[PDB]
């Protein structure tokens, strides 16, 4: 349960690309960009759409559905760039695919950073 | 001495390659770097704003780019465009307006293509609903939106037909689209299922022959689509792997990760060991060279951490690209021979292309 | 289970915040301001600034001002030079103020983008390439005045003891003082006597600025001063930064935003390097020297860590230094500065850092 | 050679050498536009012992070339000696002011 709340974890843990919920992140972790795992940095806008991953939580042994909403409308954060591809699939499985910009439907599609939002159990 | 402009690219067209640099850390300043593959010389560049895509016109006279602008970059009205640039002067000529849904994503070849006859540009859209856009080059107009391609992804032109192309669909098959003289869809067909989307997903990058395309899978299998005939016939899998390969868990990996030398039927693939879930975009530990007729590997050479490649048929050449550096290989014999490496051709490129000859 | 939200404010208090102006010269069309917590190195946010952005924070601490250039198609199309007003706490765009298309495009010296002491006007450098100073009225949100009198001069030095007066350095080796009216137009002006020889002892444009006077260092390690306690500026100098032992190793200043004044003590901070000769005026700091400006004597010297630019906070007795990519934080409450921490990778190519006003 | 930052003519270049960007010492890369204005440097030619005026006309209207970045400051002076100054963009007056690369054109003694 504590491993389900990134706000309680040490920041170095959650800002690492190996943090369990980042398993299909391809981008800059918002938590290193003035945001948190589930909040956009100031002045960047959440994406209403995303790709989704299923990631294993090694702490509680359960598998979870994670939604990779981006924060948009600012230029590239540049920090904590991660590239993990667990269960990621090509564009013919579009909402499993992370080589596209999930800011694509935002008022401004400039890609700033990527978040890992817990939807629930897989 | 007086400084002058108006100059053309110094090297002959046959020497030219196009490295599409995403500049991902500063993605609003993507660009195409033009290089001479014979000596590694930088010949010039074309700025392509946010996440540019590029191709060269089939006739070699023009460069086409696709990009997105906003009036104030991070705010203001969006403009998705195709641009036409002169290939020799590297100057802007014409903007073609697109609906604001052109694909924003990494530079797989299949997102931005043209018909064999060169009359239409064929591009991938996502709103996130997918469709394929058709642009009439001569008219400078977007003319058709192929919404029938919804749920499919990427454009594979058919080199044996003037204005036909295929796309890979979420059913594991291929949708063929045949354009009329005006760029509207005249006819379409769906193949039978080629691969299992859940059990053996393919990479989108085709190893493209004149009348057939081969695809490799996450687990090292090979599928084919033959379009010599009236309907697309599909086949596979066959495995790239022998028993020793399997025991070491060799699988393919990369982006634009395959190529075909048409004369010989040799297929080139980036491979790495210790494959498992999540390793499909790993750099090449090796390049494997497969004979597509005998279905046997005929060479394996160091991968140089390459991610993408392209082939030139006439000169019997392969380029590989690790994100920053371009390797030039002679592929006239089964074993490729490394000719040179062009260091610092880009900061973050996943696509290189030859000038058509 | 969770929902992503935006609309949030900067996590750390204003008193903790610094602004690193990243030119991103290798990709200069994507310059930006990085906002950092100087107490712990935490990245707090950023403001995009397109091609060669410049930045400052409103005197009241509520707003961030940027200056930049756009074109309709970036590398072609119609040009728009603007000042933007952004909320300091939300880091959101609020307003654009149109400028004539001649705002200075150049490295981020403080004096290219400043404000009057009263905070009512933004005062910027133009070059078309003929020079003038542009005036933006903050209340109106309009450009209101081109100070063509400043032709042949460069950079803006506000006078901290007057609401809407500033000075600029001219090609005759003197200073031109401009006194604005409440409408932001020139109400009066004056020109100092010659302060320095342009040919024989050129100064760095970066002032070491006190309430009523400004000091400047020269290519050859001399110090010039401009006193504006009165209506007419009185000038003085040179005195030399160097003692006899310093002369042997050819110590000379170097850098960009290379000096600072701690006003309560009169201590001037200056980046220096040995083996000075023609062409070394932008070399990184081998040392930081600390000069008592009253006695005209060095009181401390420390290793420079290859710094190129600095800024000072009066209230907290701090100096930041910047080597292009990293920011060093020093306690300057005593004559010898003490290094507290270094923020690594604050920028790719920044020659300017500034404190949030407190 | 001319692509070296130490090449004698490049004594006040702060930018990318156009000769590394598909141009030459005296020609803009294809599709980049010469600046009609520039800062000027005074550089010593070691081959003949003579000093020359070098005009550093930029090439403009394309994004940063990024190759052969040089920064030499011989006889360079601040903005109050404006045409000896190189911390400003000498593409500033072009139709498009985006900075691409810098040329080093021999003017005379
Ligand atoms: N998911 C990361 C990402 C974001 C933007 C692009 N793009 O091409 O604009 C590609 C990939
Ligand atoms: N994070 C995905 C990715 C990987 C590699 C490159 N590259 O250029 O090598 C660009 C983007
Ligand atoms: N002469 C080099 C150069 C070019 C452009 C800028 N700028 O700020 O745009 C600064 C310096
Ligand atoms: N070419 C001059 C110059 C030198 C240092 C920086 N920097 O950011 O440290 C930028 C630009």
């Amino acid at each position: 349960h504590i491993s389900l709340n990134p706000d309680l974890a040490n920041e170095d843990e959650v800002n690492s690309c190996d943090y369990w919920r980042h398993c299909a992140v391809d981008g800059f972790l918002c938590s290193c960009c003035g945001g948190t795992t589930t909040t956009c940095p100031p002045g960047s806008t959440p994406s209403p759409i995303s790709w989704i991953g299923t990631c294993h939580n090694p702490h509680d042994g359960k598998d979870y559905l994670i939604s990779y909403h981006d924060c948009c409308g600012k230029t590239a954060c540049g920090r904590c760039q991660c590239n993990t591809q667990t269960r990621e699939r090509p564009g013919y499985e579009f909402f499993l695919h992370n080589d596209v910009n999930w800011c694509m439907a935002n008022e401004n599609s400039t890609f700033h950073c990527t978040t890992s939002v817990l939807v629930g159990l897989a | 001495e007086v400084l002058t402009g108006g100059h053309s690219v110094s090297a002959p067209q046959e020497n030219r390659i196009y490295v599409m640099d995403s500049v991902f850390m500063h993605l609003t300043e993507s660009r195409v770097h033009v290089y001479d593959y014979t000596n590694g010389k930088f010949l010039g560049m074309v700025p392509t704003a946010f996440n540019g895509h590029v191709q060269v016109s089939n006739d070699g006279k023009k460069i086409y780019t696709m990009t997105t602008y906003h009036e104030r970059i991070t705010r203001g009205k969006r403009s998705d465009v195709v641009e036409v640039w002169d290939a020799d002067k590297l100057t802007f000529e014409k903007e073609i307006s697109l609906p604001p849904k052109r694909v924003q994503g990494l530079n797989y070849d299949g997102l931005f293509r043209q018909t064999t006859d060169g009359k239409f540009i064929v591009l991938q859209n996502a709103s996130p609903a997918t469709s394929i856009g058709i642009v009439d080059v001569a008219k400078g107009d977007y003319v058709e939106d192929v919404t029938a391609a919804a749920g499919c992804w990427s454009v594979i032109p058919q080199p044996n037909r003037p204005r036909s192309f295929m796309t890979i669909c979420g059913d594991g098959g291929l949708l063929t689209i045949n354009l009329g003289e005006d760029g509207k869809v005249a006819s379409q067909s769906r193949s039978k299922q080629m691969f299992s989307v859940k059990d053996d997903p393919i990479f989108i990058a085709p190893a493209l022959d004149k009348d057939k395309a081969h695809f490799v899978s996450y687990y090292g299998n090979v599928y084919s689509a033959d379009f010599s005939g009236d309907e697309v016939k599909v086949d596979g899998p066959w495995s790239l792997l022998n028993d020793e390969d399997k025991a070491k868990n060799w699988v393919p990996g990369g982006y634009n990760l395959v190529g075909l030398h048409r004369a010989s039927g040799r297929m080139y693939v980036f491979m790495h060991p210790d494959g498992k879930e999540g390793t499909h975009k790993f750099p090449a530990a090796e390049i494997w060279v497969m004979d597509t007729k005998t279905k046997q590997r005929v060479a394996r050479i160091p991968g140089r951490d390459a991610l993408s490649m392209t082939i030139d048929q006439q000169r019997n050449l392969m380029l590989t690209l690790d994100g920053g550096n371009v390797n030039v290989y002679d592929i006239s014999q089964p074993e490729p021979k490394l000719l040179r490496t062009i260091e610092g051709a880009a900061e973050a490129s996943l696509q290189v292309q030859f000038h058509p000859v």
